[PDB]
């Protein structure tokens, strides 16, 4: 019975703006696009087109510094190395011109560990490796 | 342990005429005399180790049982939880009162009445009072500093000095929260022993308040490590020796110790 | 194995309008901004800009006085000292011109402890320490 | 270790339209206001103002009479005495010109106790004590 | 310690269109009204008025006949006798000109008992007893 | 104590487009209508009217064939026989000109049984029996 | 926050007396929803829930189970700005 | 070979007068009398026993105790197994 593999999520390594960020817990990023649905005058099947693209991302992790608060709305890059060790074919993706949607200055509850949640957008992406 | 108990009984009791071994005393021995009989050694779990059972059989001249009751109270006072040193072995122990024989027998052929007090000893095979659990070491140090009493590690020792505390780990849960981070959690239970139960309550109260107001504990005197508290709970009904009153949960977050080369200097040229 | 640290949320110390508020339980604050997404006439990647910023915050805690009810919609400052004791590098943030969105006059259930929840907005923020 | 206090929610005493109402279980009331966010032509921080205020309240409790159904949409006053007994500093608030948003004529389930839920609005409030 | 009483919900007796309906399980009815909030040119407190009223009701119960399906959108009356037996002061309410919002022709799941849910509106109400 | 009866939902028999469909699990159908609320110029009670009617239905059951996928958006009839056996007075309803709102081509999860869910509309209904 | 689930016994030769004593004790604990920790009256023990289990043994277990909570305050203090002073220049 | 384990002591410390002697019975026990293999067809147990031996440099018995275990040692038995067909192609 031949083997398989699940890319465990704990293999993620995120380098935000060059420096390796090591408290991040979950990262999401999608490349949206407006469908631009057009109804033809003779054909009864709607047609979709690329339209224009839009990035969106997010990160959650344990707070350890004011890195994001001091960063402000400055543009920055994000790398995401989804390493695979059962098979050594890691995957690396670069997000270009990441900008925060909202600066998370303060978020904390008394009886809990303080976590930092971020969300924003990016102009474009590059698939460095796969 | 026969020598230690015999010496303690002879020294601290004056009505006593002699403390013998099981089948020693002749019929002309002068009553009242005591006889020290050792029992089983049974493995009573990780925290207690092997538990010896010792009996002290008092004897009396069949005048009345009130004299024997007085002598029994004296014996319980002498041996209950008081550290005793056995000079022959040159190692100490601490007997614990447990009860009394099945009934208050009468032996007519010897013209005597008898009653067997029932003692026990803890952790016969433990002699170290050391641990490789760094967390237990840290909290035992903290308890000793805060409370100024003995603070034994993972398992009792046979010569514990009442009052005292014992910190031990019962359950360990490791967790790789992230690529670089690992979470280590321990639910560590604590005992408090003393002859005065109100003292046990006071000691547990102050220990709990200290652990709460200071929400973390220095793992080592070098700092740079801490055991952030999660929840500390006391169960007063729980047994003083076997179980332990106070349950505490501590967690710590390590970091994977990986490193690599650094870009100290960067250089480049320009062309067209 | 080298150490790490989570900023426990019970280390928060909130000074509201100068006086230290000691019943607060959880505080949130974010610095929003309108993305101002613009579709270029030649480029198929949408572009984002700072636009204009907007503050928003919130607090929850056990009620012990009519402080917020009597305060009304007056402007006030908030300090938030996220102390760290494993490493002594505390973090302090100031929220400028905090104003309540709604005055919480009454909130109580019979079989429960009375808690006060607040939400509002702030003109700007300062990162005093990190 | 010096003492503290939580205002237990069972200390609430609500006098609705003068008469003491003794079956009410939970009461809520807030003083809303339109933010009136204004974007200045030179400053990149949005500015908020008082605008105009609006009241809103609510009550839930065990039904024992048709008091609210017969009351109709008549205006009435509400008093709310959040008594404190560990320290005797009670708090009393008056809601002026309370008017129901919807008359709860009927609400009942067969296998449950009949409870009455109310919600409405009030012109203004007074902080009689604190 | 003097007695009290809650109106148990199983005491409800609903006569729909005169005939006593005995499978109904829970009934709701409220008398809505548009607030008609008006901002005065000089006063900063918003003012509310009666506007116009609107009824709304609902019933749930075990299906035993096609009564509601055959009834159609015909107008009808509903009586609701919330009897109290600990104290004999029952309460009776009449809903005038009840009309279904949607005819529940079919609703059933294979492994469950078939229940009928209804919702609609009523022109006006009468408080016959209390 | 005289008997009663609940119409158990497992007694439903659905004949879709004539053929008896035997894998269906739950069926819903309602006859909606626009209320057409009108505010009179002299009366403060809103008035409701029939307006125009609209059908809507739905079915869920275990998939065993491509019947609905091949059926397309063709109009079809649905019969629903809510048999009662404790008392033999069954109920039968016909839905006229049923048309699917969306063709459920594919719906399946790996670790679960495949179920088919349908929803649509019908021009009118007939109450054949009750 | 300090919470304790304190259990109470009632012993008597007359079991009906036990029932009456438990009833009055429960009613007192409920209608007076807190208890004076000390005669100074500064502290209090707000009740959470009082429950009786009549089947439970009179001596070993105890009929009545009560849960009390209390909220302390960390006893930290610091210096105060009684007087403030400053000058003006240009 | 075998490896006795200390377990306790006789009920009391008897005295036998007719023999003019005193006696005490120490109580030992031995483990896994009928096991002689120390082999396993559980590949997972074999893998983790190998890993433990390499990491820890002590014995690593695989399926169950053997009567001549060399203290210190580790054992790596399996208790519970759950199979699951997550997908058409995967298990």
């Amino acid at each position: 019975i031949e083997e398989a593999s699940f890319l465990n999520g704990s293999d993620v390594v995120i380098l935000i703006d060059g420096v390796e960020e090591l408290y991040m817990e979950e990262i999401k990023a999608d490349f949206e696009q407006d469908e631009q649905s057009i109804k033809l005058l003779g054909c009864q099947n709607e047609i979709s087109r690329v339209g224009t693209t839009k990035g969106s991302f997010s990160l959650n992790g344990y707070k350890t510094d004011s890195k994001f608060a001091k960063l402000g709305f400055r543009s920055f890059e994000i790398i995401y190395n989804l390493s695979n060790s059962e098979t050594l074919g890691y995957e690396s993706i670069r997000l270009k011109n990441c900008r925060l949607k909202k600066l998370p200055l303060i978020n904390s509850k008394a009886g809990e560990i303080v976590k930092i949640e971020v969300e924003g957008s990016f102009r474009g992406y590059d698939l460095l490796n796969e | 342990m026969r020598a230690g108990i015999r010496k303690a009984l002879i020294d601290n009791i004056k009505e006593l005429k002699g403390c013998y071994e099981p089948n020693v005393p002749n019929k002309d021995t002068k009553k009242p005399y005591m006889v020290v009989v050792q029992g089983q050694d049974n493995d009573h779990g990780e925290t207690i180790g092997f538990e010896r059972s010792i009996e002290v059989w008092i004897y009396e001249g069949r005048t009345t049982f009130k004299k024997l009751d007085k002598l029994t109270k004296q014996v319980v006072e002498v041996l209950d939880m008081n550290t005793i040193v056995d000079e022959s072995e040159n190692e100490a122990f601490t007997c614990i009162y447990k009860g009394t024989s099945e009934n208050d027998i009468v032996v007519e052929e010897w013209d005597a009445i008898a009653r067997g007090i029932r003692f026990s000893v803890i952790a016969l095979e433990d002699k170290e009072d050391t641990t490789n659990d760094r967390w237990v070491e840290a909290l035992s140090r903290h308890t000793k500093d805060l409370l100024e009493i003995e603070s034994y590690k993972d398992n009792w020792k046979k010569n514990f000095i009442a009052p005292c505390a014992l910190w031990r780990t019962t359950h360990i849960e490791n967790k790789r929260i992230n690529y670089h981070l690992i979470e280590i959690t321990k639910t560590m239970k604590c005992h408090v022993v003393s002859k005065n139960k109100d003292e046990i309550v006071k000691l547990l109260e102050t220990l709990e308040t200290s652990l709460i107001i200071d929400k973390r504990v220095r793992l080592r005197e070098d700092k740079n490590m801490y055991l952030t508290l999660v929840s500390v709970v006391e169960d007063r009904e729980s047994d003083m020796f076997t179980t332990g009153q106070l349950t505490a949960v501590f967690k710590m977050i390590g970091k994977i110790k990986r490193e690599g080369p650094t870009m100290d200097k960067i250089y480049g040229n320009g062309n067209l």
